[PDB]
């Protein structure tokens, strides 16, 4: 008896206490909101991969996943989403 | 090595693993070839998106004056969202039932 | 002495009830022998977990609220308030799922 | 073996259209309800036992629904994914 | 006076032959203004193929007319023969574009 | 020039057209502005998507292949330019 | 020192199993791909061509002609109900609707 | 140039093996050969994804059958079926 089924319940939680300090949530919640991040990460995956494969590329840089979710996200959802992609990735590439 | 094993979620200033995103991105046979910006940018997308989300549902829980987020909060905070409900209008999320929507000729004639 | 409601305001009573509420409607034993029988002429001698059948029935409930919702606005639409098998069909048409 | 679709009852067919926001339901409705439930399990129940069939079991896990409800454009949150 | 028809028999006349014909109805010059006069909102100085003005036609004709039968459909099932902005949001509406 | 008032272009007849190949026998007088209204949108959301992939592209012309991305992504797959 | 025999006529097809395997090699769909799968694929793709440039050909007769266009292929799709099915969110150029007239709409 | 590969030779010939005398357009050819390009993509997109559902990394006949049993809709799946396993006996059995 070893197997442990890989889940991103933690990080949610993690944002939820960052985001609401004092509000829990349920473990059916937990698994809408695991199950909301696989469900966009495919999408966002399947996007860039197909754009990739469009472009005659073989390597998903983080503009593929720009572009994808420029396409995915309804507007203004993505332009914020774009910029705290971008200020990521620049954090990212210019830290410690 | 002799190093401190700085992860890169916090290398980034994120939360959500960029090791297992990226790693996802790899097993998930979506290219040959998947650099370091790519599962950054992904999580911090994947990160903003829980992020608002659970904002919307603690303001619901917080509505219903409740602390602990159920599936009927993440249901109204999806679905009173236009923007959310663009995201997720071709998606059920379970134990949520709908909006509180009252037709108007439905309703009886109180004038 | 006995007292007695008109139709609309029990009705929108049950309209706002239900919306409220968040549980399984339809009742789990006949949905779930309603699901065997469905199955069995596929394949038979088939088995079940619980949560796929909940999840069988999440996803009806929730498919059948949002075609009575546009059944709903199908028969508002053409001066009723009276749901009929005109609107369910008229709903199923422009959806796309008749065939 | 015939009555498991009569097993959706006149007033569980009424409490869905309740919560869909309808007022007033016609006795034809239901019989019409029940058709179309049937035929969306029918697609749905098709679609999850091919996956149980390539997947060499017997049983019918709460991931083949969801595969099958995703495969056919209604995603279902809370049953895995 | 001259022969005049009845309304209907020149409207069904007009059903048929265009349900027959295959060719763009919108004109092509003013769709590619319009089409330019949309693109200009998301970038400037946008160049189009003349194919890619030709799918956009061809995809926005067939939209249109789907819509068209769509909200036929709701015209008749409100015992009318007229469509109405009525009829074109409720077909948007339980299609899901609203 | 700034291009302005081609939503116009989509003539009254033209919309009669449409509206005969889709069967109507009688047409309103508001369906004209609406139909102008709805096929904005639905140029709006597909020419969003195509500029999109034109950005991506490292260009700027619209190629057929990236409308046929579009309008396949958005779930109308347009055959005849590709795929 | 062989005859090349191609895994089309191998297989008693037509359509390239030589191609199909290198686009799902290419496409980016698994790590490892079988020859079972791009025989099988050329084989669904050929009967549903075969059968689509049947019902199209069957229209160009009806239609008296030689030479299909978009609108028998339209027709052929439209025509039958299971590839109505296959093909209910796809738009075929130059192709038009069916001539379709509903029945309130005619006169009496 | 570079060469933009087609279906269009292969579509012609499986149109000589259902209509001897009829021809075909290249508008029409377009189409055909879209609906090829399309109908491949979905094919081996869902069957990618059911070998991603069953943590296997190998595309076999299977799993494009039971990407076939799933898109094509009744009896279009089972000729369909019937046709593919046809031909991959005549391909093992060469
Ligand atoms: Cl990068
Ligand atoms: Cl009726
Ligand atoms: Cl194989």
């Amino acid at each position: 008896r070893k197997t442990r089924k890989e889940s991103y319940a933690i990080y949610v939680y993690k944002v939820l206490k960052q985001v609401h300090p004092d509000t829990g949530i349920s473990s059916k919640a937990m698994s809408i909101m695991n199950s909301f991040v696989n469900d966009v990460f495919e999408r966002i995956a399947g996007e860039a991969s197909r754009l990739a494969h469009y472009n005659k590329r073989s390597t998903i840089t983080s503009r593929e996943i720009q572009t994808a979710v420029r396409l995915l996200l309804p507007g203004e959802l993505a332009k914020h989403a774009v910029s705290e992609g971008t200020k990521a990735v620049t954090k990212y590439t210019s830290a410690k | 090595t002799r190093a401190k094993a700085k992860t890169r979620s916090s290398r980034a200033g994120l939360q959500f693993p960029v090791g297992r995103v990226h790693r996802l991105l790899r097993k998930g046979n979506y290219a040959e070839r998947v650099g370091a910006g790519a599962p950054v940018y992904l999580a911090a997308v994947l990160e903003y998106l829980t992020a608002e989300i659970l904002e919307l549902a603690g303001n619901a829980a917080r509505d219903n004056k409740k602390t602990r987020i159920i599936p009927r909060h993440l249901q109204l905070a999806v679905r009173n969202d236009e923007e959310l409900n663009k995201l997720l209008g071709r998606v059920t999320i379970a134990q949520g039932g709908v909006l509180p929507n009252i037709q108007s000729v439905l309703l009886p004639k109180k004038t | 002495k006995p007292h007695r409601y008109r139709p609309g305001t029990v009705a929108l009573r049950e309209i706002r009830r239900y919306q409220k509420s968040t549980e399984l409607l339809i009742r789990k034993l006949p949905f779930q022998r309603l699901v065997r029988e469905i199955a069995q002429d596929f394949k038979t001698d088939l088995r079940f977990q619980s949560s796929a059948v909940m999840a069988l029935q999440e996803a009806s409930e929730a498919y059948l609220v949002a075609l009575f919702e546009d059944t709903n606005l199908c028969a508002i639409h053409a001066k009723r308030v009276t749901i009929m098998p005109k609107d369910i069909q008229l709903a199923r048409r422009i959806r796309g799922e008749r065939a | 073996l015939r009555d498991n679709i009569q097993g959706i009852t006149k007033p569980a067919i009424r409490r869905l259209a309740r919560r869909g926001g309808v007022k007033r339901i016609s006795g034809l409705i239901y019989e019409e309800t029940r058709g179309v439930l049937k035929v969306f399990l029918e697609n749905v129940i098709r679609d999850a036992v091919t996956y149980t069939e390539h997947a060499k079991r017997k049983t019918v896990t709460a991931m083949d629904v969801v595969y099958a409800l995703k495969r056919q454009g209604r995603t279902l949150y809370g049953f895995g994914g």
